[PDB]
């Protein structure tokens, strides 16, 4: 069965799981297995908190994992985890060797096949493909449109470069992006899912391939737990371009069709009241009316949000760094309480 | 481990680097008999411990955070006299002193792992040596 | 949109050719611009050679 | 005598609370300790 | 100017080898990119600049 | 403070490390290229221009 999750930013849905799984962990400490599925940045994270009861200050029941640590553990009991790994290089390596012995089969690329710079794009191309569950055949297969012929050409490039890494790594090698595809066809045969309760946090949306393991642990686990950071999503329909929520909705939505289409109990819960902004007006006004227009002005007085000019970025990373200094000296808080964030870290990295 | 061998569990010079002899003489010890007869067996058992910082560093706080702990137990099963707690290794010999105190400080924390999150005791541990299918108790 | 809109030095727009067409010419697509004086300075040596 | 005298003098003499914990590893292994 | 012709040739290939180009390569590449067929200043649209 | 970020961008391009980097320091200015002194008030600020 599935339980959709939803809520905005500071409902208290990581907290809430968190919670559910302690008690789990405090009813049957040798239960069914508890899996707790995050993206890789997270693990960490969910480890320590799930690790600091004064209950019981650890866990054993319950593990965490990302999609890459969960397929390692399912394939080392399974079968699979044995033929050799290739780095990402590696792929780069071969498909250069590759370009070496097909280029004159080439119709738009053989020019460009000279470059090493092309063949990292081509690695990221065909990458991307297997995330999106496009064999070689599918590329192959590939409303009228300008671009059709050049497409069309380089469709055709891709698929010689395709089909002979697939066929030079078959029997052989294990591509980077294969083990969440072998992870989605052995779940089945896995005894420690067939009980076991997932919970699947911090995701804002999922590859084909990852959707494909998610629907898998739809099967063949017990219960699983989709938490998404939105506001009451559409199962009938996808949001709209302009819409705030747009892609945790779609991933509502699509999961939703996906429980539906294999007959599932679902239940749903939402959570209404802000509990990380609790004590702060100017953060539960600006999460509310992020989106709002027209905005209703804030009418009340300022204290825990401040826009600051810089001069540059050194005087930003100081003057930030004197504010910290301010915050720990002062304010009582402590380094940990405190997130930097850049959309562009390369920006700031090294001054940092 | 043919199987295992056709599963990809283990590859093939895997599977032939096996002493099928001294694997087998494990189930013929006492503590393998008492593993075959127990009320219930877990084997690779994953765990994460918090131990607050002081306890490994002098100078730390009770409100600094605890240090996570993690590692992966071999075996563990239960009887009608407890819980028993059992890890193999490969370690040469063929030496008892020696190899207590080697890994006798992560028996205590496999132990206290058990004993704080599972909130139950253990009586009892066991290490199997390969090499002459020794067995020391903790 | 007003990001991603074509309003910029013809220069800019070039390299914007440049970029999405380099399989058409001699260009690897991970190309860079050189600044004056390390392009300068390569010039020195061919000119010398 | 100036304004700023206490205030300058108590923040250059200042140090973090936590100071000796800001290097210590989070994660440790059993091998590690 | 053949001395000229040979220079300029040369120093394309020096760029090329380390992959980098002149403010010039910018207008002069992008012109190349955008003709395909080119009689004595008669520019023929390739598909780029369709 | 210049020095620093022009070796920042320097060292991302074609002269990381400091042989390579001072090479081309030196190689710039023996051939009579220059850089610009820093400034300290932005363009945006009310500055006579
Ligand atoms: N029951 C609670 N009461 C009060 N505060 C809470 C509670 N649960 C969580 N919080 C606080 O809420 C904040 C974030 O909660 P969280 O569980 O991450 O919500 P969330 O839905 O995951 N937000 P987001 O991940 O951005 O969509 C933290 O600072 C917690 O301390
Ligand atoms: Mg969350």
């Amino acid at each position: 069965g599935a339980e959709f999750l939803v809520g905005r930013s500071g409902s208290g849905k990581t907290k809430l799981i968190i919670n559910s799984i302690q008690d789990e962990l405090r009813r049957a400490p040798f239960g069914k297995p508890i899996i707790f599925l995050v993206p890789d940045q997270m693990t960490f994270l969910m480890e320590y908190e799930l690790a600091k009861t004064p209950d019981m200050g650890g866990m054993i029941r319950a593990q965490v994992f990302s999609f890459s640590r969960l397929a390692w553990r399912v394939l080392q009991h399974t079968g699979g985890m044995s033929r050799p790994f290739l780095t990402s290089t590696g792929v780069q390596m071969l498909l250069r060797k590759l370009i070496e012995e097909h280029k004159q089969e080439f119709k738009v690329y053989q020019k460009a096949s000279d470059k090493s710079g092309f063949t990292a794009q081509v690695e990221r191309m065909l990458t991307e493909f297997k995330r999106y569950c496009l064999e070689p055949e599918d590329i192959r297969r590939m409303s009228e449109y300008r671009g059709e012929r050049v497409l069309s050409e380089k469709l055709h490039d891709l698929s010689i470069l395709y089909q002979q890494m697939e066929k030079s790594l078959a029997d052989q090698y294990l591509h980077s992006e294969d083990y969440l595809t072998l992870l989605a066809e052995h779940i089945p045969l896995a005894e420690d899912i067939k009980g076991a309760h997932i919970y699947v946090d911090g995701f804002y949306q999922f590859t084909p391939q990852e959707f494909r393991v998610l629907e898998q642990l739809m099967v063949h686990a017990e219960h699983i737990t989709f938490s998404l950071t939105a506001d009451k999503p559409s199962y009938e329909r996808e949001p709209h371009e302009l819409e705030l929520f747009r892609m945790t909705g779609k991933t509502y939505y699509r999961l939703h069709q996906k429980a539906k289409e294999l007959n599932l109990d679902i239940t749903y819960k939402e959570l209404s009241g802000t509990e990380r902004h609790t004590k702060t007006p100017e953060l539960a006004h600006l999460e509310a009316q992020y989106e709002a227009r027209p905005a209703i002005p804030y009418a009340e007085k300022q204290e825990a949000l401040t826009v600051m000019q810089a001069a540059n970025r050194r005087a930003e990373l100081e003057g930030i760094a004197r504010e910290i200094h301010a915050l720990v000296r002062e304010k009582g808080y402590r380094y940990k309480d405190v997130a930097i964030l850049a959309r562009q870290p390369e920006d700031y990295k090294d001054m940092v | 481990v043919h199987r295992l061998y056709e599963k990809e569990l283990l590859t093939e010079e895997q599977k032939d680097a096996i002493d099928i002899e001294e694997i087998v003489q494990f189930f013929h010890t006492e503590i393998g008999g008492q593993l075959i007869g127990a009320k219930w067996k877990d084997r690779e058992i994953p765990f994460s411990l918090a131990l607050p910082a002081k306890e490994i560093y002098p100078d730390a706080h009770e409100a600094d955070e605890p240090l996570l702990v993690q590692g992966i137990i071999d075996c563990l099963y239960e009887t009608e006299d407890g819980l028993y707690l059992l890890a193999y290794k490969s370690d040469r010999i063929e030496a008892a002193p020696i190899l207590k105190k080697r890994y006798e400080t992560q028996i205590q924390l496999y132990t206290k792992a058990v004993e704080q999150i599972a909130k139950t005791k253990v009586k009892g541990c066991a290490l199997y040596f390969f090499d002459g299918g020794h067995i020391l108790t903790l | 949109l007003l990001n991603r809109a074509s309003i910029s030095t013809l220069h800019s727009f070039c390299l914007q050719v440049l970029k999405k067409y380099y399989y058409l010419i001699d260009l690897d697509p991970g190309f860079r611009i050189a600044d004056q004086t390390e392009g300068e300075l390569i010039g020195d040596e061919v000119l010398d050679e | 005598s100036f304004a700023f005298d206490e205030k300058a003098r108590e923040q250059l003499s200042w140090t973090y609370p936590h100071q000796e914990v800001t290097q210590i590893r989070t994660k440790q292994s059993v091998s590690e300790i | 100017v053949q001395l000229v012709i040979s220079y300029g040739k040369r120093f394309e290939a020096a760029k090329q080898e380390k992959s980098i180009i002149d403010f010039s390569d910018l207008e002069h590449y992008c012109l190349a990119i955008l003709t395909a067929e080119n009689d004595k200043g008669e520019r023929e649209p390739s598909e780029a600049a369709r | 403070r210049v020095l620093y970020d022009r070796a920042r961008q320097y060292e991302s391009t074609a002269f990381r490390g400091l042989f390579r980097f001072l090479r081309f320091i030196e190689r710039m200015q023996e051939r009579g290229d220059d850089l610009g002194t820093a400034r300290g008030l932005s363009e945006q600020e009310d500055v006579v221009r």
